[PDB]
């Protein structure tokens, strides 16, 4: 799945979690080629991690890049 | 089940839109998935008719464009191109990408992908118009992106193709590299990437693809960008390695040693650090294996920036990246003093391992206790290294000989349901065996048994 389906898996499996607005999907995917279905998911679950690491309730653009360079390294 | 929803579709159309259209086109679309080849049949009063559908400025309830669409993309490339051509002549397309309507922009992109020259609308501005549609950062539609993107990666094979690109288009590309816009910017980098896969020496303006030391500079102020850009320049190196491009080297080579001093410097540049840590070992890792004469260029950047040996937090990552050569000559301490035969580890043995010299400064870690102690699926992840290379196998073909029983029976092999250990241990078989009869001393009938019941079940 490479039609930018990456970018839907985040968009739907983001709107489930306490997440602002913003947060372009289209780039934060680009990041993700070769990331199977399956890793997206991963990568929503770290960010959020590192919202609460910190004190904010809500997952900002940057906590996704903060996991993206944590998972798909 | 081919010709039968075929004909089913094209009068359901042109009938008042049944409220099944949708699920019509749902279905017949896997129907064409499936069959290779198309009949014997004019594909004129369908794809004429759906033209129709998509250039109408207004639109349907009862249609799912995105299913409609699915079937014309998977239509287009079967049928012959001259009598798509016929549908859709050179000018059609012209006015499509200039329409203010998405579906139908998308449809001419997937047209224009399948185009029969690679090199038939390289004297068009067809080509220009999806680079001006590509960069402009409005345009947020994804499934118009996307189709542009993997149009052009088609057609950008043939030679003329790509003059249209990095000739008739030159100036507009390095202004877009000028603005750098997070938006625009990006899709750019992403593109160029992809290009530098269909260039060649002559035909390649540094103006383009090399970035100066201060662009990378002015981009960290927007990490998002910054982190796109190594991907790019580690993607660049890799590319060059793989297709022995060794003509590349002489230009990326300036600024690579920029990125080392970003990394390294954290007191400024906070950001870069812990917000692409790992983007950028992943270049560093390429540097490494970079053709250069005695290492020159990595050499300094170690000895400069990354300190290899100096951080312990990082030591791990090093052996788990940096080329084990340059490891085991310059950092030889280290690989010695420190890799240990471990589930833990079982990511720098892989790297480690990868050099013949390398390996015989880890070899000496190594013991069929050690091997044994850690669980099943962790054992056969190392035997299954250990049998990636000639000098690895006959040391544990040798040296190590529990540990190549550990591997074979047991009682029931059978009994591993974890798909996991099942792909190692049946991989440590399959190389394994390679080795030949010959060398494969007494373990030849109890490998050729135990993976023959693998492959089977």
């Amino acid at each position: 799945m490479d039609l930018e389906g990456r970018a839907n898996i985040f968009r739907i499996h983001s709107k489930s979690m306490s997440v602002e607005r913003g947060i372009r999907w289209e780039l934060i995917s680009r990041l993700c080629p070769n990331s199977t279905g399956a890793e997206l998911r991963s990568v929503c679950t770290e960010a959020g991690m590192f919202a609460i690491r910190a004190r904010r309730k809500v997952a900002t653009e940057k906590d996704f890049l903060k996991a993206v360079d944590k998972v798909i390294s | 089940v081919e010709n039968l929803l075929t004909q089913l579709e094209n009068e359901l159309n042109e009938d008042n839109l049944p409220e099944d259209i949708n699920t019509l086109l749902r279905k017949c679309s896997l129907n064409l998935v499936t069959v290779v080849s198309l009949p014997d049949m004019d594909v004129k009063p369908l794809l004429a008719t759906i033209k129709r559908f998509l250039t109408s400025n207004v639109s349907y309830d009862s249609l799912n464009y995105d299913y409609l669409l699915d079937v014309v993309d998977k239509l287009v490339p079967m049928a012959d191109f001259d009598d798509v051509l016929e549908v859709y002549s050179a000018e059609d397309l012209v006015k499509a990408l200039r329409s203010e309507i998405d579906p139908l922009k998308v449809a001419a992109c997937r047209v224009i992908e399948n185009s029969q020259p690679k090199g038939l609308f390289a004297t068009s501005n067809i080509i220009d118009i999806l680079l001006d549609i590509l960069f402009d950062e409005k345009v947020e539609n994804d499934k118009l992106i996307t189709a542009i993107e993997k149009a052009l990666e088609r057609l950008s094979t043939d030679e003329l193709i790509r003059r249209r690109l990095f000739d008739n288009n030159l100036p507009y590309l390095v202004s877009v590299k000028g603005r750098m816009e997070t938006v625009s910017f990006v899709r750019l980098i992403d593109f160029l990437t992809i290009e530098f896969q269909f260039i060649s020496g002559p035909e390649f303006k540094d103006i383009i693809f090399c970035f100066t030391k201060e662009e990378i500079l002015k981009s960290v102020e927007d990490i998002l960008v910054f982190i796109e850009l190594v991907n790019y320049y580690t993607k660049f190196l890799l590319e060059i390695r793989n297709q022995d491009k060794y003509w590349a080297l002489r230009h990326v080579k300036k600024i690579l040693p920029v990125f080392a001093q970003l990394f390294e410097d954290t007191e400024n540049y906070p950001d870069v650090r812990a917000f692409s840590t790992n983007c950028l070992l992943q270049l560093f890792a390429e540097v490494s294996r970079i053709e250069e004469d005695e290492y020159s260029l990595f050499k300094t950047m170690d000895k400069d920036s990354l300190k290899i040996g100096s951080e312990a937090k990082l030591i791990t990552e090093w052996l788990e990246l940096i080329n084990p050569q340059y490891l085991v000559k310059y950092h030889k301490d280290v690989v010695e003093n420190y890799f240990h035969v471990s589930g833990y580890s079982i990511g720098m043995l892989r790297n480690l391992s990868a050099d013949e010299e390398c390996f015989n400064a880890i070899r000496n870690k190594f013991s069929a206790e050690i091997v044994l102690r850690l669980p099943y699926l962790e054992q056969m992840q190392v035997v299954e290294t250990l049998t990636r290379y000639e000098y690895t196998s006959k040391f544990l073909l040798n040296e190590m000989p529990k540990v190549m029983g550990s591997l074979i029976g047991d009682g029931s092999a059978g009994a591993i349901i974890d798909l996991e250990t099942v792909h190692y241990r049946n991989s440590a078989l399959r190389n394994l065996l390679d080795k030949g009869e010959e060398k494969l001393s007494v373990w030849y009938e109890p490998l050729l048994r135990e993976y023959s019941k693998a492959v089977n079940g």
